């Protein structure tokens, strides 16, 4: 495949949102991108994203 | 519809008067008037007041409203979600605007009913000691002071106090 910034490979990016409680397991024998930081989120609504420049 | 008063057979309004909508303008012995009729005006303040609190109060405020994020082989919904926010801000246009189209017919007209319904009492309680003359004025064949002024202003005005009087000056210009 073409390069893009003077890379021939791919990667894919995947996510997951846990429960409290229940968990996970990682098992791999070839490509794995292991995760080394992770977030536990809070409530509270009524957010967004604003694309502005002011 | 119109009630024919303001702008109709009374002519333009006074700048001379101040602190009201409606009132009076009376020439007797000692002076000239421009006293205001502080009973309708309370009526119409609160009408509109009233009136506008309504119209503010039936308008929910919208909370938060962010735009959404649709790759290329989701253009099916993004198509309908555009379809969704235009609609409803058209539908939202046009009530607010018939809204106040509509409203300003219905409060200009009250005024001129409360105009109209102003002179009718005035001339009721006047029944044949006066000779309306024009453009909403009277004219007292018997003798009027400060006191018969403002027995007509409040609505107390006891005709047969002075049924007799007039009724010798009238024959006497007839
Ligand atoms: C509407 O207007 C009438 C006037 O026709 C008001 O009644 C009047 O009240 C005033 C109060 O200043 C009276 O004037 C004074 O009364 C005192 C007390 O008797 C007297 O000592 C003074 O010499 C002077 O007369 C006025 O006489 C009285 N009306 C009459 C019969 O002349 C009335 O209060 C006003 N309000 C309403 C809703 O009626």
């Amino acid at each position: 495949r073409p390069k893009v910034r003077g890379q021939a490979g791919r990667m894919n990016y995947y996510w997951t949102l846990l429960d409290q409680g229940d968990t996970i397991t990682f098992e791999a024998t070839g490509n794995l991108i292991a995760p080394w930081y992770a977030f536990a989120l809070n409530k509270g609504s009524d957010s967004g994203i604003i694309t502005s420049d002011a | 519809g119109l009630f024919g008063a303001i702008a109709g057979f009374i002519e333009g309004g006074w700048t001379g008067m101040i602190d009201g909508w409606y009132g009076y303008h009376h020439q007797n012995e000692q002076g000239s008037g421009y006293a205001a009729d502080q009973k309708s005006t309370q009526n119409a303040i609160d009408g509109i007041t009233s009136k506008v609190n309504s119209v503010i109060e039936k308008m929910n405020t919208q909370f938060t409203a962010v735009g959404k994020e649709f790759n290329n082989l989701e253009r099916r919904i993004e198509n309908l979600n555009k379809k969704v926010d235009d609609g409803f801000l058209d539908v939202w246009t046009y009530n607010a605007e018939l809204l106040v189209l509509l409203e300003n017919e219905r409060t200009l007209d009250f005024h001129d009913s409360n105009v109209r319904n102003l002179y009718e009492k005035v001339k009721s309680q006047l029944r044949n000691n006066a000779k309306e003359i024009g453009n909403g004025c009277f004219e007292f064949y018997h003798k009027c002071d400060d006191e018969c002024m403002e027995s007509v202003k409040n609505g107390t005005y006891d005709y047969p106090k002075y049924s007799e009087e007039s009724k010798l000056n009238r024959e006497e210009i007839d």
